[PDB]
């Protein structure tokens, strides 16, 4: 009372988070993420099920149901398409809502940011035991690698490996326990996202000049949903093309090649999502060091907004940052590459430059350009 | 004038909107159909089934 | 010296916000200090701050920026927010200082 | 009103202040009021009306007698018929969040005194009709607009209008309200618009025909109104229109008769907006033009 | 829950705006929209490319110099 869309304890929140919202009016298309991510978590976790109701997770019985999936399931070819790519776009789409968030400043806004560095790092984990249901080739030596990553820690070490795996070397209890931990971490993820967007709320989005638009918000409906949609049959042409004409293109092809526990494929890379991970893993000679590295690779992006200084909030307005900050991206780039290569010269030392060089732009230099800035401005 | 004899018989009532999104829906199929797949069979001439079939049938 | 005296000039037609009309002071990021020094500024100060905002954002949606005449220069920026910051940060090191002593 | 006008009928006549600019009234010159008065006020364009113990015909000489001015040519026995006016569905934002309410006002293009519809029109708004914080009625007012305005607290008045001109129109409604209530008031008077496109009852216009009727005789309450009325129906209607008229063409009403009018001006239709003072609740005139459409 | 309303504290400012029935969606395509494209693309153009051409070279460097040395160096046989 007045309208059923405000008093309602459930319309009022339909219209209270998404369609009364306050919105600036001008945030750009890297605002358009933020549905695109949420869209892929409901496009995956439906494809997801689908693909569940024709999975068994069993050794000698998860590579022949999903390749069962595909040539007899109705349409599952297709359902099981989407749902690999999907992975894919899901990273491509989360990459660029990173970037945005940095570009922009809007880590300034630290719990939203932390939930959302909480947010990737379970989507990394979803997405690294889906990759081992099939129990292909790379499915199993990755499994053996990244539980391995545990043995690592001192002391205990080993003994947490052995959970992992259920027994004392990767086998069926860590495929069942992995379907089962994959069924389950996406709904996970769903629900931290529902926080990560609860305290956005409280302060609202921010935009492109990162100064306060209180002077002019719209409402988020017709505005953003209009752009949304759009946004969408953008992203959603690509993944589409991408996923009904070359199947294959952004995927390894190892896992075509039912998990062999006594042979390791000579080519073994990840999946691309993962690469420059990967690459700084195989800089640090050194096991304990090479999982740091790797561990403080994503773990670093908690740092971020504590290692601003600059008295602006975005890089519109500071031309020596944006540099900065493209010479990361290309950083980043190269070494996904990197990842892609053998492990010999010269890539060995451009990997390890690539490296040293991702983290010093990170927590040297950004701060320190930022400090300089400062003083051009006379402040 | 087409728009508006549209616009005041179809698309200014909320329901006859719906009635046309639906009868047209219907049609926008049944055409585009047709249409893709005659696109898609010519594009391929004599490699699908559907044309060596008679080699094997009966007549 | 007058070396970083014309770097600042540079600098300052490199950032580019005065494409928009807007002065240097109008882009600080409004942390709590800031926030305060706003809460001081005189009613026409602060209208007009207002209205430089409301229009960069209204720029920023349309994609556009104002015809090369209209953007500020270097040397005609006030720093109208400038020293009411100062004072802010300054009786706060105080409070800051006074309470662990 | 002048902010709806302004804006309403933006770029042309209309859109002018009766008033006019600073500029104006600070240059105007000699020549220029005589030129408007030669120009203007012309027998042929002028009315002499008069009511109450006055024999038509003592009047009708005496106007004679000092009301001589001769016409020549065609030219001068000639009445101008004036460029057509423009409407322009749009709003004009004048926020100044220092004001201690903010104002309100809505408006769809009218058809013009000519218009038979105008009397359906002015039934509609008795339906909706007009209410002010010191009415007794209340809660319990036949204005459904009116009750909720009581029973929320929507707004300090507000009141529905159908200005009328020569060629065009102005058919809306306006009212005042606290910053923070504005939303809601807006909301529910583009509902009860809608219900009048849509679901009128018998019951409701029969009070709107009384309700009009009544207002109809108010408005001959003396014998300068009584001028008024047949000054302003010469003028514009052509001739001069009797109560007994009026009271048939308000009686002929009835439901089916608004629903098709007020459905013929007002649905899907892109209205004008106007608002002034701390009108930051209300917003995007894309949100207020679908509230246009759907009861 | 509502935001709007409480936002911030403006006056004096007049904005003026027309249905989207009255406008053009895509409006002055060419003397307008592309000139602006360009404008953009320009002032940008040199934060970015840069050092994205940069790793593109260090990218066919590696690529090349690996590729050499799978090829032989006859100082080796001609003995
Ligand atoms: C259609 C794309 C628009 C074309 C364009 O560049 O507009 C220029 C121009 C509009 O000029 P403008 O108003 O000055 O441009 C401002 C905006 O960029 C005008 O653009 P906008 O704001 O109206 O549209 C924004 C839109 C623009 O889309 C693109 O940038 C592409 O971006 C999105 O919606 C984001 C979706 C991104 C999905 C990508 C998925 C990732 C997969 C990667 C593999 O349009 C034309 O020249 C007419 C073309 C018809
Ligand atoms: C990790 C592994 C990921 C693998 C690498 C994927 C990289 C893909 C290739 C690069 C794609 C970037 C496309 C270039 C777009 C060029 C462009 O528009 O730049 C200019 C434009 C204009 O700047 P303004 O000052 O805000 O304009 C307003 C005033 N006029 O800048 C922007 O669009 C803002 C920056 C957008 C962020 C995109 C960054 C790309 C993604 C990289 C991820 C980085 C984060 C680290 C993740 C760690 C895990
Ligand atoms: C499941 C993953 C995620 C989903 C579905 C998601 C979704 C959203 C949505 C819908 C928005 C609002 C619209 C927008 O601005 O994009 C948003 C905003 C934001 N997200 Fe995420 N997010 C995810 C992950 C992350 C990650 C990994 C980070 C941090 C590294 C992040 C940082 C942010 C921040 C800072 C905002 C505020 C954006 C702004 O300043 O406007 N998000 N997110
Ligand atoms: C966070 C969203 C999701 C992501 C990131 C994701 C990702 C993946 C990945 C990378 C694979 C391997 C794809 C391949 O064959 O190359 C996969 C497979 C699979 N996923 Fe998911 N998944 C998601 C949600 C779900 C959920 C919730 C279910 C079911 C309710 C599901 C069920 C499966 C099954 C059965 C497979 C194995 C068979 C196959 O590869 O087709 N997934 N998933
Ligand atoms: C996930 C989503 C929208 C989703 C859909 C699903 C709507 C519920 C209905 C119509 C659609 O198709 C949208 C894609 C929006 C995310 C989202 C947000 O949460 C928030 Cl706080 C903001 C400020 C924006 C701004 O643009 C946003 O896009
Ligand atoms: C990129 C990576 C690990 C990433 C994790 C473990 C983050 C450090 C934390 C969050 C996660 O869940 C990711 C899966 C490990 C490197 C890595 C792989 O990914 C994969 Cl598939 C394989 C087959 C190997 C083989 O040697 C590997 O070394």
């Amino acid at each position: 009372a007045p309208n059923i869309r405000k008093s309602h304890p459930l319309l009022k929140m339909i219209n209270n988070s998404l369609i009364d919202l306050p919105a600036p009016s001008n945030i750009s298309a890297w605002w358009n993420f933020g549905s695109l991510l949420a869209v892929c978590l409901m496009t995956q976790i439906l494809t997801g099920l689908l693909l569940a109701m024709h999975y068994t997770a069993d050794t000698s019985l998860a590579f022949s149901s999903v390749a069962h999936t595909c040539r007899n399931v109705q349409y599952g070819w297709l359902i099981r398409n989407l749902h690999a790519n999907g992975a894919s776009f899901f990273f491509i789409c989360i990459f660029l809502h990173i970037g945005r968030g940095l570009y922009y400043g809007s880590y300034l806004y630290k719990e939203t940011w932390n939930t959302g560095v909480i947010l990737l790092l379970t989507l990394m984990a979803t997405a690294f035991v889906g990759y081992v249901l099939p129990w292909g080739q790379m499915s199993f030596w990755g499994a053996t690698v990244i539980t391995n990553l545990f043995s690592a820690i001192p002391y205990i070490g080993h003994t947490l490996v052995e959970w992992a795996w259920g027994g004392f070397s990767v086998d069926n209890p860590t495929l069942t326990r992995f379907f089962a931990l994959h069924f389950l971490l996406p709904f996970a993820i769903a629900g931290i996202t529902i926080i990560h967007l609860t305290f956005l709320h409280e302060s609202g989005s921010n935009n492109p000049l990162g100064i306060s638009s209180d002077s002019d918000k719209i409402p988020f409906h017709p505005y953003y949903s209009f752009k949304d949609i759009l946004g969408l049959t953008l992203m959603l042409t690509p993944f589409l093309t991408l996923a009904l004409f070359s199947p294959n293109l952004l995927g390894d092809p190892e896992n075509f090649t039912p998990a062999n526990p006594l042979v390791t494929p000579p080519h073994i890379k990840p999946e691309w999502y993962f690469l420059f991970a990967y690459a700084i893993l195989r800089s640090i000679p050194n096991k304990l060091g090479g999982v740091l590295a790797l561990a403080a690779s994503v773990l670093i992006l908690f740092l971020i907004p504590f290692l601003h200084k600059s008295k602006q909030r975005t890089m519109t307005f500071r031309p020596l940052s944006q540099t900065l900050f493209w010479l990361l991206v290309a950083n980043l780039l190269i070494l996904t590459w990197i990842g892609s290569q053998p492990v010999e010269h010269p890539f060995i030392i451009i990997g390890q430059m690539a490296s040293l060089s991702y983290f010093t732009i990170l927590l040297i230099l950004f701060p320190t350009i930022g400090t300089l800035e400062n003083k051009m401005l006379n402040y | 004038a087409l728009l508006r004899q549209a616009y005041s018989a179809l698309f200014r009532r909320t329901s006859t909107f719906a009635l046309t999104v639906v009868l047209g829906a219907v049609l926008f199929e049944r055409a585009f159909d047709q249409g893709a797949d005659a696109i898609f069979e010519h594009l391929n001439e004599g490699k699908l089934w559907k044309h060596i079939k008679h080699k094997y049938e009966a007549s | 010296g007058r070396l970083m005296d014309r770097i600042r000039k540079w600098y300052y037609n490199a950032a580019g916000f005065n494409k928009y009309g807007l002065m240097r002071d109008d882009t600080l990021y409004e942390d709590d200090d800031v926030k305060e020094a706003l809460k001081r500024l005189p009613k026409d100060l602060y209208n007009e701050r207002m209205f430089r905002i409301k229009r960069a954002l209204d720029l920023s949606l349309k994609h556009r920026i104002l015809p090369k005449e209209q953007w500020v220069k270097y040397e005609e920026d006030k720093p109208y927010l400038e020293p009411y910051l100062k004072e802010v940060i300054r009786e706060r090191l105080e409070r800051e200082a006074w309470n662990k002593k | 009103f002048d902010y709806l006008h302004a804006t309403a009928f933006q770029g042309t006549a209309l859109a002018r202040t009766v008033e006019g600019t600073t500029e104006n009234i600070k240059h105007l010159t000699r020549a220029d009021l005589a030129s408007y008065i030669d120009t203007h006020f012309k027998a042929p364009r002028m009315v002499l009306a008069a009511a109450g113990g006055i024999s038509h015909k003592e009047l009708v000489d005496a106007a004679r007698q000092h009301f001589s001015g001769v016409s020549f040519t065609y030219k001068e026995d000639a009445v101008p018929i004036l460029p057509r006016c423009r409407f322009t569905g749009s709003e004009i934002r004048a926020r100044d969040d220092a004001l201690p309410v903010a104002h309100v006002a809505l408006a769809v293009e009218g058809p013009g005194w000519a218009d038979p519809d105008n009397v359906v029109l002015h039934v509609a708004n008795a339906i909706i009709g007009r209410y002010d914080r010191t009415f007794g009625g209340g809660k319990h007012l036949s204005s459904r607009l009116a009750a909720l305005a009581v029973e929320h607290k929507l707004c300090h008045s507000f009141q529905t209008f159908n200005t009328s001109y020569s060629d065009t129109g102005l058919f809306g409604f306006h009212f005042v309200a606290d910053p923070l209530s504005i939303d809601d008031m807006m909301f529910c008077a583009q509902g009860e618009w809608m219900r009048l496109c849509t679901s009128t009852t018998e019951s409701e216009v029969k009070r709107a025909k009384n309700h009009l009727r009544s207002a109809m005789v108010a408005q001959l309450d003396g014998t300068t109104p009584v001028c008024e009325t047949i000054g302003s129906h010469l003028l514009n209607y052509g001739r001069r229109i009797s109560l007994e008229e009026w009271d048939s063409r308000i009686s002929a009403v009835d439901a089916r008769m608004v629903r098709d009018v007020c459905s013929k001006y007002i649905y899907d239709k892109c209205p004008a907006l106007a608002a002034v003072g701390p009108i930051e609740q209300l917003l995007d005139y894309n949100r207020i033009r679908s509230g246009m459409y759907w009861i | 829950g509502i935001h709007f309303g409480n936002l911030a504290r403006v006056r004096h400012i007049i904005t003026y705006s027309l249905s989207p029935f009255e406008q053009r969606a895509i409006p002055n395509i060419f003397s307008d929209a592309l000139p602006n494209v360009w404008r953009r693309f320009s002032s940008q153009v040199f934060k970015v490319a840069p050092p994205f051409l940069g790793a593109y070279l260090l990218y066919s460097w590696g690529t090349q110099e690996f590729e050499r040395l799978k090829r032989k160096n006859p100082a080796d046989y001609e003995n």
